[PDB]
């Protein structure tokens, strides 16, 4: 079980990234004992639901989940409905709404489409949150892709609330596929996780969301840079070592 | 369900990235935890993996290596090495050749085969750093066929990456013409920073003229070389296109206004 976990994780890192949902399902079909452990620690594509009250999309993750229901950031209601689903405090809920709006603009500006959601929760010496972004690239038989990012941030207020410590853990999943005459079918799939910690000043002009916004924006700009190198540089260098157009000397 | 478990185990083993079979096999063994069932329904998978991957193998006493492919499958666990005129038993588990025996396959296409083999080996030595190839000459549904197979790999677990190139070219010879059917495949796994896989393939269907064995093999190799150069050049062009365009359409580097966001304004 402890070792079976290690094996099921290593296996999911090694199988085809386009097959996560099927492979993971299949992997649950043979060690059901690790079902919950697998569902939470394996990177999966983000799922979208529609808020039935106001008709807007939101994203699903474990942090807006209670039992088999999920809480919408728009209406603050669970679906399927629950009498006593876990809710943020009135004060945290206010900040959650400000965060959803600010990150919606961030998404519009860097992604020009897709869906984003933010859910917050309380901690002893501050709070935490998740920022989810999904942008799919549909509209061509020749070229397809999808970006999914998840950012977990932990905030610890310090110096009587004049500064705070921020801890960010971010994962981006990225898939691309082209079907062209010269290069045939090319499929690139995978992911990258990064962590960053910063103290920043907190004030009227630099409030928590602005600090979280800057932290997430930088993290995604750095991750994007690194994926570019790894996806379109490293794998290419490896292709070019398998075969050489010019004759190999000696 | 137990028939379904083995079927899943077998699907998993079959999808091992090049150079990572042992790891995937180990994972799947400890997971199924039924070493008995593993041997039963997932032995068709070891063989299927070896033949899909064009696994190269060294036979004691012969300089080259030969590729394990469906084309050299003689049945009953034996494979043909057409260059050396031997058959051998292959142990798909250990990946070891043994019991080499002479095999004089009835020489109908043999001259053609030997002339293609000779031109292909020189080509593969010139263009594939650790490349191996095998040429078969066989009759398929009545038609004389040359099947040229090329494998090249680089396994660098210490640098956290593996890659493999496979190509397969089938020339159905009906003088003075030949039908050409090829498939080129590439697979790369890089996991030193992050984790990414490239899977790529290209199908080719064409026709060409043929004359004598020696001249025709020379031109088969020119056709292969050009087509494989074309794919490789298109691949690197497509890399540039995905980098500067397709990636941008998912997430830009900067907003349209080309300034980092002003978070106070947004708030």
């Amino acid at each position: 079980s402890d070792q079976q976990l290690d094996c099921a994780l290593d296996l999911m890192r090694r199988l085809p990234p386009q097959q996560i949902e099927k492979n993971l399902s299949d992997l649950i079909d043979l060690v059901p004992s690790l079902c919950e452990d697998l569902l939470s620690s394996v990177d999966q594509p983000l799922k979208i639901a529609r808020d039935k009250v106001v008709g807007k999309d939101y994203l699903l993750c474990d942090y807006n989940r209670d039992g088999d229901s999920y809480r919408s950031p728009w209406s603050n209601k669970y679906d399927p409905p629950l009498e006593d689903g876990a809710m943020p405090s009135a004060r945290l809920r206010k900040l959650e709404v400000e965060a959803n709006n600010a990150f919606d603009q961030y998404r519009d500006l860097y992604f020009e489409g897709g869906v984003s959601s933010v859910y917050l929760w309380d901690l002893d010496h501050g709070f935490a949150g998740v920022i989810l972004i999904k942008k799919a690239g549909d509209g061509s038989k020749k070229i397809k892709g999808c970006w999914d990012s998840i950012h977990v941030v932990e905030v610890q207020e310090k110096s009587s609330g004049r500064t705070a410590h921020y801890k960010l853990t971010s994962t981006v999943m990225l898939w691309l596929q082209t079907n062209k005459t010269g290069s045939g079918t090319m499929n690139l799939g995978g992911s990258l996780t990064r962590q960053m910690e910063k103290d920043e000043t907190v004030s009227d002009s630099s409030p928590h969301i602005a600090n979280i916004g800057r932290l997430v924006e930088d993290m995604e700009n750095k991750i994007r840079s690194t994926l570019n190198e790894i996806y379109f540089g490293k794998t290419k260098d490896i292709v070019n070592g398998l075969r050489s157009i010019d004759a190999i000397p000696d | 369900s137990d028939e379904e478990k083995v079927r899943i185990a077998a699907k998993f083993i079959t999808h091992a990235p090049p150079g990572e079979f042992n790891e995937v096999f180990n994972d799947v063994r400890l997971l199924l935890n039924n070493d008995n069932l593993l041997r039963e329904g997932a032995a068709h998978a070891f063989a299927q993996y070896n033949m899909d991957q064009f696994t190269p193998v060294k036979i004691e006493g012969y300089d080259d290596q030969v590729l394990i492919t469906e084309h050299g499958d003689l049945g009953n666990g034996r494979f043909l090495d057409p260059r050396n005129k031997i058959s051998f038993k292959f142990d798909h588990l250990r990946k070891e050749a043994s019991d080499p025996q002479p095999e004089d396959t009835e020489s109908a296409l043999k001259q053609w085969r030997d002339a293609c083999d000779s031109a292909l080996r020189a080509y593969v030595k010139d263009h594939y750093p650790n490349g191996f190839c095998t040429v078969y000459g066989k009759s398929i549904d009545g038609q004389q066929t040359i099947i040229a197979c090329i494998e090249s790999h680089q396994f660098q677990p210490k640098n956290f990456w593996n890659g493999r190139w496979r190509s397969e070219w089938k020339f159905t010879i009906t003088p003075p013409t030949a039908q050409v059917a090829a498939v080129l495949k590439i697979q790369v796994h890089y996991y030193e920073d992050g984790n990414v896989q490239l899977v790529s393939h290209k199908d080719i269907q064409d026709s060409v003229q043929v004359s004598s064995d020696v001249q025709t093999a020379k031109e088969f190799i020119k056709i292969i070389e050009n087509a494989e150069n074309e794919y490789q050049t298109a691949i690197s062009e497509n890399y540039q296109t995905m980098s500067d365009t397709t990636f941008k359409a998912l997430r830009r580097q900067l907003p349209v206004t080309r300034t980092k966001i002003d978070w106070n304004k947004i708030l």
